């Protein structure tokens, strides 16, 4: 019995898209990024952000394309090692969601939150 | 104005035509960004709140940094940041980066 | 095909099982649980033993009971049309949206 | 009870573990590296207090890592976290 109206059946399955299950994609994305070597973030966005709390600090100066660098990739490291501190935080609290919970006692333990 | 309320349409929702000349400074760090900065750190799934947080704890990182920075280029007159200085804020405490220098 | 491919060898049970005229057995879509709630007194809440016995008689076991049965629940709590009440000594009692009383 | 004697080591400051034991220990360690070394009273001590902050340290860490799982105990898996994450450990 077709009823055409209610989605029991799932009424038709013919160009539906093979979707990865929900979580599968991390696991290649672990992988994925890992081995990776490329900057993650941008460097426009960052320069601009970098720029304007140095403004805040001192007034107008200058900056090289070296020192940008150098500020991205040890701040990219920072968050990357933060993120698996925060992970192992994740499994001891019996599950696999980072919430803030998981990044205030990170931030406790290594001395950052003082 | 706006020809219907989903995306399929020309620009119904989040028309934007100004870049970040005073606004959305901070905002510069998108979600797969931070999903990226997860993924390195070998993280399956991350809640709603880690957009935002990981945004502080980033301003945090670099205001404490260049707070030194600051005071580093004022001290030699150099007045324009460069690859030393940065090694200099950050050799003090942790995250002593080999990468540039000498 | 999960609408054809999997149907092919099954119109055997539709022939037998589900809607007939006269008294006859409830349809998939509606009244499997909500008549099974309606049926069942002193209970508070349907447990997962009572609803697969309550089901008796002419009916489609094979992997529907394995997990069909937990994929409605879940699909009428989308709904909203389910009440539940929560226990460990009874593993879930799932009520119907009965508004006698109202909550 | 537990919570009651809190305040009494929070309040009072004082030495909270054996003192020749602890002695006892440091020697036993210390003979391994190089026997009959000779260690002075205020070194011993110096160490001791060192070392009680560093477990007052570590158990204050390992209370916040029980109430971020939902617990009131430290246990084993708590004191694992603490050390790892702070790379004293790995």
């Amino acid at each position: 019995t077709k009823a055409a109206r209610k989605s029991a059946p799932a009424t038709g399955g013919v160009k539906k898209p093979h979707r990865y299950r929900p979580g599968t994609v991390a696991l290649r994305e672990i992988r994925r990024y890992q081995k990776s070597t490329e900057l993650l973030i941008r460097k426009l966005p960052f320069q601009r952000l970098v720029r304007e709390i140095a403004q805040d600090f001192k007034t107008d100066l200058r900056f090289q394309s070296s020192a940008v660098m150098a500020l991205q990739e040890a701040s990219e490291a920072y968050l990357v090692a933060l993120f698996e501190d925060t992970n192992l935080c994740a499994i001891h609290a019996k599950r696999v969601t980072i919430m803030p919970k998981d990044i205030q006692l990170a931030r406790r333990i290594r001395g950052e939150r003082a | 104005s706006g020809r219907g309320k989903g995306g399929k349409g020309l620009g119904k929702g989040g028309a934007k035509r100004h870049r970040k000349v005073l606004r959305d400074n901070i905002q510069g760090i998108t979600k797969p960004a931070i999903r990226r900065l997860a993924r390195r750190g070998g993280v399956k799934r991350i809640s709603g709140l880690i957009y935002e947080e990981t945004r502080g704890v980033l301003k945090v990182f670099l205001e404490n940094v260049i707070r030194d920075a600051v005071t580093y280029t004022e001290h030699a007159k150099r007045k324009t940041v460069t690859a030393m200085d940065v090694v200099y804020a950050l050799k003090r405490q942790g995250r002593t980066l080999y990468g540039f220098g000498g | 095909m999960t609408e054809s491919l999997v149907l092919s060898p099954a119109p055997a049970k539709p022939k037998r099982v589900k809607a007939s005229r006269r008294s006859a057995s409830h349809p998939t879509y509606s009244e499997m649980i909500a008549a099974a709630i309606r049926a069942e007194k002193s209970r508070g809440g349907s447990s997962r033993q009572s609803i697969q016995k309550y089901i008796k008689s002419h009916y489609k076991v094979g992997h529907n009971a394995d997990l069909q049965i937990k994929l409605s629940i879940r699909r009428l709590l989308a709904a909203g049309v389910l009440k539940q009440t929560k226990g460990v000594g009874a593993s879930g009692s799932f009520r119907l949206a009965k508004s006698d009383k109202a909550k």
